[PDB]
């Protein structure tokens, strides 16, 4: 009849918040009854994320008004709040977020891992030696995997956590002593913002760019700002999970530019993030997973209560959602979208940018079956 | 007077339970006690935490001693920080800043990247916990470019996980593919020997290793050096017994009654339950003088308070925190002294090794210098450079002074002569003149040997 | 500075009809903030107008 779901919305998910309302939208606007068999409600909260105290607020204020699952976002110090009180109340929370290092239940991940498809193609270019600069904003589980990679492979890194560098001559100085060993190899996992920060000191730098690689781990690759060491014979590999070519990311695109900035802010003033696009896929796989439910004739009531309430009994549809949003498998904007039992990204695909000063391309792609196959 | 607060005790902290126990009845007088409101929790847990000091939260306690691991930290720091209730705690003090935390335990890390610069490792493995945390490692792979260090890292904390197989692999490779003899250990203290184990059952010539145990008590478990295979083992302690304060604590201490006081009747103590102890004495100096609140009636906590009730007005929660940071005092754990974050400062670590007749300190590091400083026939320290000291032709056949020849062969002769002493003549063991590191801050070469004490005339 | 409400306010949430009542400044010390996920929604909505 009508399923209402939870958006915790964070700092800085404002474009996602738009995309978020637009699937909603398109849901309940689509014609066909086969395909809309419920109206799909939510309700929104805004938090901080700085506090702890703050966050368990927002999730128990969200939970007492009984929602069917939680679309949402967490950082490294929300993170645990979120999926512990969604793991002991079974209830669901989808997320864009970089997902989990552990294995936890209850929260489907929506965006995949970035880790395989970077060891692929450290092995594809032959890197033995290089400079990985990283935070870890996104988890410590691609840091862990180059160290140890390094030593199974013998490989010489020279690894250095920059997410607390505020001084960009911290860069700079960072650079040089690389530059004292030959360094030519980069593999840069931070968050965009700061990825941006070191091209930037690479171009005030000069001489940076021809002779180079950079190799940018972070799927935001269309919001780097990179244009400036393409120009001066760098080579960068980046990675993608949204196709422009897919029809499907065409035809929202048309109608997302199309909405006003007052309903829909960041849709015209930005180009679309691929956390946005994730946010919509997000909706087509809680839309998959209630359709689902509903054809199968499970029920789910609540009511709900007390986040608190000791105990402690959580709801038996609990682990039905959970299981019908882990079983989806629909096509989205980040391509085909499964699930295993760790609410991870399965089968997956991540496409392989490449810029040369001859220009760039999709130099392949990556899955976890065939591995880096590149055309 | 008695004043209100929170205990939050993870399960398997047994002996820090009795050590707070211990502390609250050795600390407490006629004129003023702590009153104590204890919970036991699932640090691990975030959500359980946050029930749990909400609940003390509620309570209306003035300040809460409790625990955290790497995935509840960020739990109590930002509940702290908004709600403004002190925290007190044993546990790895944080590497930023945040406020209405009080880190009973000092910073390790220091100690022991100046540790490896003592020995002057250039090449080790190290051997970590990621469910424990990675600051300590990535100090370590900050300063390996500027001290040239070859690190090889390995996650033991999947040693008995799906990654085990992996993880044992990884072992192989570094101790028996590359022959490291070279090993830090950082790992939960009581984990030492399992891991050891396992690593002496993979290496080889294991007598030769040399570990480093980085963790503040060495002393904590049993120390044999059998059961390490015959290796070097050095470590850390911040708990003396050879200061009067803590052998006078163990003496009554060791005939506590196992059963009612879980870990004690021990000839030594954990680092954590020293902290914890010292913790009772922090809170009851900071608090004795604080205002006397209209005595109040003490109910159980609701967690709910914590989205129901504002926060502790500021103004209020700050000068219990400030009394808190404000605390001078001499515990368990040495010198207590705290800055403005609540970070242990003007501490000192003792520098230890197994030796024959067992664990011994042979040195310290102290807060403020953050260097190794070594704790207690005139031999002659000098270089083979043409034609000061040069080896004669026929070397093998002689021993002793009688080997070389030079300038200043002679020149020792004359002035030992002029001197009255009997000397012996050394090579310095590098090479070297002598110059101090600008990063580690250690001499080398003659001037190395002079001021270190390997030598008593270049 | 009444466009920019108008547009930024035009489309909240329509809470329910409730009663307006003179205010009391005694308020700001008796009654708790406005929830911070509460209030940030307008403050944000004025700030894309």
């Amino acid at each position: 009849n009508t399923i209402s779901i939870g958006g915790l919305f964070m700092r800085n998910t404002v474009q996602e918040h738009s995309a978020f309302r637009f699937a909603v939208q398109l849901y309940n606007t689509n014609q066909n009854t086969t395909e809309k068999p419920f109206h799909l409600n939510y309700h929104v909260d805004h938090l901080d994320s700085s506090n702890s105290f703050s966050v368990t607020n927002a999730f128990c204020s969200q939970f007492s008004r009984g929602v069917y699952a939680i679309f949402g976002f967490y950082d490294q110090m929300s993170m645990n709040t979120l999926t512990s009180f969604c793991g002991a109340l079974h209830t669901s929370f989808v997320t864009p977020s970089f997902p989990t290092d552990a294995d936890v239940q209850f929260v489907i991940q929506m965006r995949p891992a970035l880790k395989g498809a970077i060891l692929s193609l450290l092995s594809y270019y032959k890197w033995e030696k290089f400079v990985y600069l990283y935070d870890t904003e996104r988890g410590f589980s691609v840091l862990q995997a180059i160290m140890e990679a390094a030593v199974q492979n013998n490989w010489q890194v020279t690894a250095r956590s920059v997410g607390n560098i505020k001084d960009v001559q911290e860069f700079r100085r960072i650079i040089e002593e690389m530059d004292r060993r030959q360094e030519k190899r980069y593999l840069i996992d931070c968050e965009v913002e700061r990825i941006n920060t070191i091209l930037e000191q690479v171009v005030i730098l000069g001489k940076h760019s021809r002779g180079y690689h950079y190799m940018l781990a972070n799927l935001g690759f269309t919001d780097i700002l990179l244009e400036r060491v393409m120009h001066g014979g760098a080579n960068i590999t980046g990675f993608q999970i949204v196709n422009n070519e897919n029809p499907m990311v065409q035809q929202f695109i048309q109608r997302w530019v199309r909405l006003d900035e007052c309903e829909f802010p960041e849709a015209k003033n930005a180009p679309l993030k691929y956390t946005s696009a994730l946010t919509h896929d997000a909706i087509l796989v809680i839309a998959e997973a209630f359709r689902y439910l509903r054809r199968q004739r499970v029920d789910v009531s609540r009511s709900a209560g007390d986040c608190l309430a000791n105990p402690a009994v959580p709801w038996s549809q609990g682990i039905d959602i959970e299981r019908a949003l882990k079983m989806v498998q629909v096509q989205g904007m980040t391509g085909n979208i499964q699930f295993d039992t760790y609410g991870r990204r399965t089968n997956y695909t991540i496409d392989v940018y490449e810029m040369k000063v001859s220009g760039s391309r999709k130099a392949g792609y990556w899955n976890e079956y065939e591995r880096f196959v590149p055309f | 007077n008695s004043i209100q607060i929170g205990g939050l005790f993870p399960r398997g902290a047994d002996q820090e339970y009795s050590a707070f126990r211990v502390g609250m009845v050795q600390f407490s007088t006629s004129e003023f006690r702590l009153t104590p409101h204890i919970d036991n929790l699932e640090v691990a847990n975030s959500f359980a935490v946050t029930n749990a000091f909400c609940s003390q939260f509620s309570r209306g306690v003035y300040a809460i001693f409790g625990f955290y691991d790497k995935k509840s930290v960020n739990t109590i720091t930002s509940f702290c920080g908004t709600l403004h209730v002190s925290f007190i705690t044993p546990s790895f003090p944080t590497d930023g800043t945040h406020p209405f935390v009080i880190q009973m335990r000092p910073d390790l890390k220091g100690a022991l990247l100046s540790l490896i610069e003592y020995y002057q490792w250039d090449k080790f493995a190290y051997l970590y916990d990621s469910d424990r945390g990675l600051s300590t490692l990535q100090a370590v792979l900050d300063s390996a470019a500027e001290k040239k260090w070859q690190v090889t890292a390995i996650n033991v904390g999947n040693i008995n996980n799906d990654k085990k197989d992996e993880t044992y692999r990884s072992l192989f490779q570094d101790l028996e593919l590359k022959k490291e003899r070279r090993v830090i250990l950082d790992c939960e203290r009581d984990k030492v020997n399992d891991i050891v184990d396992q690593v002496i059952t993979i290496g080889k010539h294991v007598k030769g290793y040399h570990y480093i145990i980085a963790n503040l008590g060495f002393t904590d478990g049993d120390l044999l050096k059998i059961q390490f295979g015959g290796a070097n083992v050095s470590g850390f302690q911040i708990v003396d017994y050879d200061d009067s304060l803590v052998s006078k604590f163990i003496e009554r201490w060791s005939t506590l009654e196992e059963k009612e006081y879980p870990g004690a009747h021990t000839a030594t103590i954990k680092y954590t339950s020293a902290l914890t102890y010292d913790a009772v004495q922090v809170m009851t100096e900071a608090f004795r003088c604080l205002r006397k609140q209209r005595i109040e009636i003490s109910r159980r906590g609701n967690a709910g308070d914590c989205l129901a009730n504002p926060a502790v007005p500021w103004g209020q929660g700050v000068e219990i925190e400030r009394a808190l940071k404000q605390v001078q005092v001499e515990g368990l754990s040495g010198n207590i002294k705290f800055d403005q974050n609540g970070k242990r400062i003007n501490y000192t670590i003792n520098i230890m090794e197994l030796k024959t007749n067992g664990p011994r300190k042979i040195g310290y590091w102290s807060e403020v210098d953050k260097m190794v400083v070594t704790l207690t026939t005139v031999v002659v320290t000098t270089i083979l450079e043409s034609p000061y000291v040069m080896m004669k032709k026929n070397h093998e056949m002689l021993e002793g002074n009688e080997r070389y020849e030079g300038y200043c062969v002679d020149l020792a002769a004359e002035i030992a002569k002029h001197c009255g002493f009997k000397y012996k003549l050394t090579i310095v063991g590098d090479g070297k003149y002598g110059a101090r590191d600008a990063d580690t801050k250690i001499w080398n070469g003659m001037v190395g040997e002079l001021v270190y004490g390997k030598a008593d005339i270049a």
